[PDB]
Parts: structure tokens; sequence; C-alpha cells
């Protein structure tokens, strides 16, 4: 019941735009549950927020291994690398979003 | 600006 507490937690902060404690709470929910692909995802939209593209990568990925219908997920590691000058794989993300998206 | 699903 308990990483249902943290990932809310996490989502409060991340509504009210205070991506360090969103990132707090979202690790705290992800040590508890490390499967639920929502908290990977969150997390990597937390550090996307900040500017944090390595980091944001890096938790997209794995957000994008146990959830790979997630077509948002796809878009903003697309952005991600993109920002960093990722432009190859920047391509392949964004191409794989838009074949989720009719 | 980005949503949240």
């Amino acid at each position: 019941n308990s990483a249902e507490a943290w990932k809310n937690l996490g989502n409060a902060y991340y509504k009210q735009g205070d991506y360090q404690k969103a990132i707090e709470y979202y690790q705290k929910a992800l040590e508890l549950d490390p499967n639920n692909a929502s908290a990977w995802y969150n997390l990597g939209n937390a550090y996307y927020k900040q500017g944090d593209y390595q980091k944001a990568i890096e938790y997209y990925q794995k957000a994008l291994e146990l959830d790979p219908n997630n077509a948002k997920a796809w878009y903003r590691r697309g952005n991600a690398y993109y920002k960093q000058g990722d432009y190859q794989k920047a391509i392949e993300d964004y191409q794989k979003a838009l074949e989720l998206d009719p | 600006m980005e949503e949240v699903d």
C-alpha cells in the first residue's frame, strides 16, 4: 500500500513543479516497487524537467523496457537525446512514438 | 509545457 503513498507524494510534488523533492519520493517509491514502469517514467520526467537529460535517458530506458507502449516516454527520451545532440537515437525514439500514434 | 499520465 506504501509506494501508493510515495508515488503520490512524488506526484504531488511533481504537480507543483518541485522536482527536487519529487525525485526524493519517486526514488522511495522505486525502492519498494522496482517493477512499476510508471515510477521509472515519472522519475524520468522529473530529471527531464530539471534539464538532467543524462539521467532522464537512463530512467526512461527502463520505463520503456517494462512498458514499450508508453509513447510519451519514447517522445521525451527523443527530446533528451536531441538536447544532447544525439540525433540518430532522437530520430529512432521519435518514430517509435509516432508508430503508436494513429 | 509537458503533461502527465
